[PDB]
């Protein structure tokens, strides 16, 4: 939603023929050890269970 | 009259059925070897300890 790769581009005919970039984009998972700090997977504890 | 006699056919046995116990001691060997345990049984571990 950068108000580049979602503004519309007719053919490359016309006006607009300008390409849609390719970049890198990040998404964040939201799960209950990335809510709060507090909250963290004990891995050192945890050594039969595969995450 | 009397009950026939059933014995073996012309050719002797022993050309046939042959003896050699390679087979067997090979099963043995891979039962042996796989007596050993190959699995892991920590899983999510990372079994390096600290420097």
């Amino acid at each position: 939603n950068t108000s580049d790769m979602t503004n519309p581009t007719p053919a490359q005919g016309q006006d607009g023929a300008r390409t849609l970039p390719s970049k890198n984009l990040v998404l964040p998972l939201p799960f209950f050890f990335s809510r709060d700090c507090g909250l963290a997977l004990p891995t050192v504890v945890l050594p039969y269970n595969e995450i | 009259t009397v009950a026939p006699e059933k014995h073996g056919p012309v050719e002797d046995m022993n050309a046939i059925i042959n003896a050699l116990p390679t087979k067997v001691d090979a099963v043995k060997l891979e039962y042996s070897a796989s007596k050993t345990n190959r699995t892991n049984k920590r899983p999510g571990d990372g079994g390096a300890p600290p420097p």
